[PDB]
């Protein structure tokens, strides 16, 4: 047995988590990198790769200091004019995302994939 | 102490610290300093709460401070047991994670996007920085609408004998929607006696008790305020709702619709149908179709 | 737990931020294994210029004018450290 009580309803309403839509990230990432100036690939992996490679032409090279960071910002403007041209590439077939048939087909046009 | 000067106090505080055990005197700064604390985190806890629990939505329980002395906030926490926050008031440490987080809305702590209004619990006055519920307590008007019942800024009333049966209550003033208006006050009683107080009250058609949550009842047949006079109705110009504030559960009153001068106020009890037709069968309607 | 060919080295996430430096939005999971290839064959042709200075030198030790020598040769010359 229960009286009739007065009641009003109850409710337990709460936040909602906030998550950006996509994209939006890296259009906020594009200006920032875009107007950032420093080495994007983390710093050692680099020495010991190259170290790697230039083992099989030659055995026991010392490598200067110096000359080191070179091939990183060669290879880096390398590697970003060759994702520049590639976007071009994929928005001409309408698309928004790169796959790699692109980047084949870019260094193709340029004459360096023969 | 102005029976001793300076001397004699300190050569006596030597001779009582000679005598006594010396104080223990210790600091301490806890790990965490800031930042490691995003409020999505939270977020997380309550979802987790919501969905093990309080996806219910029926178990309202009255806040009780639980004690950690030496425990965490663990799941045997009083308050998680409870489906509720800790308040300031429970010894859950100031890096509790069950605790308010603070109720910064910009404008006024007082629509859909303040999660406080979401929320059932009053903006505290020492949360709700943005909306001025901490500033000027001793003033009437702030910036926030959901800072008003700590503040008690009710509204003038008028008692009347109502149209619909014996004394009725009536405004002074007009107001708008969802403005709020005088607190529903009362005496706390358990949900038993309310039985029996309310198995006394059906004996002659009264009723003056209120579920204020799953474990109590508010009753203002003896100790109470004007509104408890208010009469029922079934398109109300005004609705009762549940709120938290300072650990303390209350139930105020707000316009349903915007309102002029001398209304008569209603809301809708809320019982069973067929209790409706017991007690509050009179409409007072024409059907103008 | 490292090692391993250092080619895996170069983590996704940097290959990540480049494609952002050359505004690119979207990409596909294929890219980061050719970017690899693509970027290891980049490298055959200096390293193999840059020793073949050094060692017609004499020299065991790679310097850094030796880098700009080669890379000048593949027509994409260095401004900024010699000559
Ligand atoms: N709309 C309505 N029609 C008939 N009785 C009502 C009613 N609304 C409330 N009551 C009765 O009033 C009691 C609430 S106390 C209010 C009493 C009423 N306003 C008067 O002055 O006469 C309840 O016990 C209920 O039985």
């Amino acid at each position: 047995t229960k009286a009739a009580r007065k009641s009003a309803p109850a409710t337990g309403g709460v936040k909602k988590p906030h998550r950006y839509r996509p994209g939006t990230v890296a259009l906020r990432e594009i200006r920032r990198y875009q107007k950032s100036t420093e080495l994007l690939i983390r710093k050692l992996p680099f020495q010991r790769l190259v170290r790697e490679i230039a083992q099989d032409f030659k055995t026991d090279l010392r490598f200067q200091s110096s000359a080191v960071m070179a091939l990183q910002e060669a290879s880096e403007a390398y590697l970003v004019a060759l994702f520049e041209d590639t976007n071009l590439c994929a928005i001409h077939a309408k698309r928004v995302t790169i796959m790699p048939k692109d980047i084949q087909l870019a260094r193709r046009i340029r004459g360096e994939r023969a | 102490i102005g029976t001793k000067t300076c001397r004699q106090v300190y050569e006596f505080r030597v001779k009582e610290s000679s005598i006594i055990a010396p104080a223990p005197a210790e600091d301490v700064d806890t790990p965490p300093r800031k930042k490691k604390r995003k409020h999505r985190l939270w977020a997380a806890h309550c979802r987790k709460i919501q969905l093990k629990k309080d996806g219910s939505s029926n178990h309202v329980y009255n806040y009780q401070p639980c004690d950690h002395p030496r425990q965490p906030c663990d799941s045997s926490c009083p308050c998680v047991i409870a489906q509720n926050f800790c308040e300031k008031f429970c010894q859950c440490s100031s890096e509790c994670q069950n605790r308010f987080p603070g109720c910064r809305c910009k404008a006024q702590c007082n629509t859909k996007q303040c999660p406080c209004y979401l929320a059932v619990r009053e903006c505290d006055p020492d949360l709700c920085l943005t909306c001025g519920a901490a500033d000027h307590w001793d003033s009437k008007n702030v910036s926030c609408k959901n800072c008003s019942i700590q503040r008690g800024s009710k509204k003038h009333l008028l008692l009347a004998p109502s149209d619909v049966a014996g004394w009725g209550i009536f405004i002074k003033d007009p107001v708008q929607k969802n403005e709020f208006i005088s607190e529903y006050c009362g005496e706390i009683i358990s949900q038993d006696e309310a039985d029996r107080r309310g198995k006394v009250y059906d004996k002659y058609m009264c009723s003056f008790l209120f579920n204020l949550n799953n474990d109590f009842v508010v009753d203002a047949t003896r100790k109470g305020n004007k509104i408890r006079f208010a009469n029922h109705s079934v398109n109300p110009n005004c609705y009762a709702k549940v709120m938290m504030v300072n650990g303390d559960h209350r139930i105020g009153i707000f316009a349903k619709r915007a309102i002029q001068t001398g209304e008569e106020l209603f809301f809708d009890y809320r019982y069973s149908q067929a209790d409706a037709l017991k007690y509050v069968g009179i409409e007072r309607e024409m059907e103008i179709p | 737990k490292v090692l391993r060919d250092n080619i895996q080295g170069i983590t996704k996430p940097a290959i990540r931020r480049l494609a952002r430096r050359g505004g690119v939005k979207r990409i596909s999971g294929l890219i980061y294994e050719e970017t690899r290839g693509v970027l290891k064959v980049f490298l055959e042709n200096v390293i193999r210029d840059a020793v073949t200075y050094t060692e017609h030198a004499k020299r065991k030790t790679v310097t850094a004018m030796d880098v700009v020598y080669a890379l000048k040769r593949q027509g994409r010359t260095l401004y900024g450290f010699g000559g």
